[PDB]
């Protein structure tokens, strides 16, 4: 940001908030998939407990 | 002493305050586009060499 202006910061910074979203995205779909793989080892705690 | 296009002449500039808004009275600056850094975002920057 200190070193281009808004014309064409924003086509850098375009760049660079899409890609971490996907580096986002990634973090919770495969949290997502883990949660469900503990809630299947927690429901079969629940069941031996 | 502007040199040719094959030897080109290499200046290296040291420590200094370099104020790049007084240069305006030198040439009528026929192209003066950047490519990696705003023109008007060259007072507040430190650089290296």
């Amino acid at each position: 940001l200190s070193r281009l202006d808004p014309p064409e910061a924003e086509v850098q910074i375009d760049r660079l908030i899409t890609g971490r979203l996907q580096s986002l995205q990634t973090y919770v779909t495969q949290q997502l998939i883990r949660a469900a793989e503990i809630r299947a080892s927690a429901n079969l705690a629940a069941t031996k407990m | 002493r502007f040199a040719s296009v094959y030897a080109w002449n290499r200046k290296r500039i040291s420590n200094c305050v370099a104020d790049y808004s007084v240069l305006y009275n030198f040439a009528p600056f026929f192209a003066f586009k950047c490519y990696g850094v705003s023109p008007t975002k060259l007072n507040d920057l430190c650089f290296t060499n």
